């Protein structure tokens, strides 16, 4: 379930901010998404360590 | 909710009338500002729901 809604998650952003003219599109959109960006994606997320130091929010 | 440029706000029924656009967030001086509890969570539900709106289908 996890990877499944990660998977939805990548496309839909490299998507959007690939073609941004398109206002309703969505997972089965058939516009332009590359692989390389969400393969890196899942990469980054895979060693995503957040900050809990005080004072600066948790990012 | 202050607006900071023209007056503060006491209700909160004027925002139906019309958008507002606030001051910056400050997070410093005396005018604390500081962001509310929905500030900016709502990304994607007004993009398309003012898409549905301005959609001729319906």
């Amino acid at each position: 379930h996890n990877q499944v809604s990660q998977f939805k998650r990548a496309v839909v952003l490299n998507k959007e901010k690939y073609n941004p003219e398109f206002k309703k599109i969505t997972y089965d959109s058939p516009v332009y998404f590359n692989i390389n960006e969400v393969f890196n994606y899942i990469y980054n997320l895979n060693e995503e360590v957040i900050n809990k130091i005080e004072g600066e929010p948790s990012l | 909710p202050k607006l900071s440029n023209g007056e503060l706000v006491e209700n909160r029924q004027i925002y139906f009338n019309e958008k507002l656009e606030f001051t910056s967030s400050n997070t410093s001086k005396a005018t604390k500002a500081s962001n509310g509890p929905f500030n900016g969570e709502f990304n994607r539900f007004l993009s398309r729901f003012e898409t549905k709106l301005t959609d001729k289908r319906l």
